[PDB]
């Protein structure tokens, strides 16, 4: 099948109090499988996930991630200088990783943001380069006139990235393989004649879902907002869809969910039980 | 496109009356990344909350998760205080379980 490994980096000068000014969250398919920060400044995998991890494996992604705290600090110090912006908080971030398509292929990704704008990128089936403004311009053309930076990158991202997707795939799969099937509640309130439906699907998993809104067997996207999907601490997701509609028709009104964990979509209505 | 915290509340499960749940406000699509989010219950802090580590989304906006494990009771009022830079004053935004 096709899978991701993503990591996201930042650094902040204003992280609040009692906050690390650096963090690192790692992604094994919408799957938080590792953290670091600077107050701990250890590489830890999330063991629900990973349970049985040879120390040797996090000692070096321990390694890894202190040489880049270091470099955003660096960074975070210098470059308001040469953007002639000096004052105010200041942020550096950097999304990096690889995917293992359905056909075996491998796509990588390696992109820096200043201040929450893009900064530079760097292109691993090309060996090139991009930057967004003149300051991250004198930069990239620096690194690869040198030539370093491109092929410890090409091989960061294609051969060691890669080796540790296959094996946080295999040490992960238990938790990776499993499917939770939502629980939907569906709510109804009206206001100055208008009937706000609601439909919530709460802690599932994995991250792929669709919900719709159905009246007389047709859906009705035009009229739906989608609350999009977020995180529960459990590792699990939830979503929601709303659509505004006439108070007699309250009971017409059916919610769709569609999840790999359901084998055919479940309906849902207000004012109906499901036992 | 303002960078001002977009806020959700909600339960790890469909809320029940002494059944025991989690509840999670998550904040996303902000900038800069220093944000205070504030779990209450009648207007006090809820001990044992919990916060993700800072990460962003594809457009580098910034995300945070702050969840706590609760045994929802009726006749009280939860709700999520966020406070941000962006915003002139702090914001409420209540749970509706
Ligand atoms: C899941 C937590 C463990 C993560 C381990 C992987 C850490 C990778 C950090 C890369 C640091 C990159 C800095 C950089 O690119 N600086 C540019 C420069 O100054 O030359
Ligand atoms: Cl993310």
């Amino acid at each position: 099948g096709s899978h991701s490994l993503r990591y996201f980096l930042t650094g902040m000068t204003d992280p609040g109090p009692g906050m690390p000014r650096f963090v690192i969250v790692g992604y094994v398919d919408d799957k938080i499988f590792g953290t670091y920060n600077s107050k701990s400044r250890t590489a830890q995998p999330i063991v629900e996930m990973l349970p049985q991890e040879d120390q040797e494996h996090w000692d070096t992604q321990t390694q890894k991630a202190q040489g880049g705290e270091r470099d955003f600090d660096w960074n975070l110090n210098r470059l308001p200088e040469r953007y002639n912006k000096s004052k105010g908080s200041h942020t550096m971030q950097m999304m990096f990783g690889c995917d293992i398509l359905e056909d075996g292929s491998i796509r990588g990704y390696d992109q820096y943001a200043f201040d929450g704008r893009d900064f530079l990128a760097f292109d691993m089936d090309t060996m090139t380069f991009t930057a967004a403004d003149p300051v991250a311009e004198i930069t990239k053309r620096r690194w690869e006139t040198e030539g370093t930076y491109a092929e410890r990158w090409k091989h960061e991202l294609g051969t060691v990235c890669v080796q540790n997707l296959r094996r946080y795939l295999e040490h992960g799969k238990a938790a990776l393989k499993r499917r939770v099937q939502p629980e939907v509640r569906v709510w109804g309130k009206e206001a100055d004649g208008i009937l706000t439906l609601s439909c919530h699907a709460h802690g599932f998993y994995p991250r792929p879902i669709t919900i719709s809104w159905m009246k007389d067997g047709m859906v009705r996207d035009q009229e739906t907002r989608w609350g999009g999907i977020v995180p529960n601490s459990d590792g699990t997701y939830h979503a929601s869809a709303a659509i505004d509609v006439l108070p007699e028709d309250g009971d017409k009104y059916w919610c769709r969910v569609e999840h790999a964990s359901l084998p055919q979509p479940g309906l849902f209505s207000w004012g109906s039980l499901v036992p | 496109a303002d960078l001002t915290p977009k806020v959700q509340v909600y339960s790890r499960f469909p809320a029940s009356a002494g059944t025991k749940n989690v509840l999670n406000c998550f904040a996303a699509g902000f900038h800069p990344p220093k944000i205070s989010i504030t779990l209450m219950k009648d207007g006090v802090p809820m001990e044992g909350a919990q916060y993700s580590d800072m990460s962003f989304n594809d457009d580098w906006t910034f995300q945070r998760l702050v969840h706590a494990d609760f045994t929802p009771s009726s006749g009280s009022t939860y709700a999520c205080k966020v406070e941000h830079e962006t915003l002139k004053e702090p914001q409420v935004y209540k749970w509706d379980p």
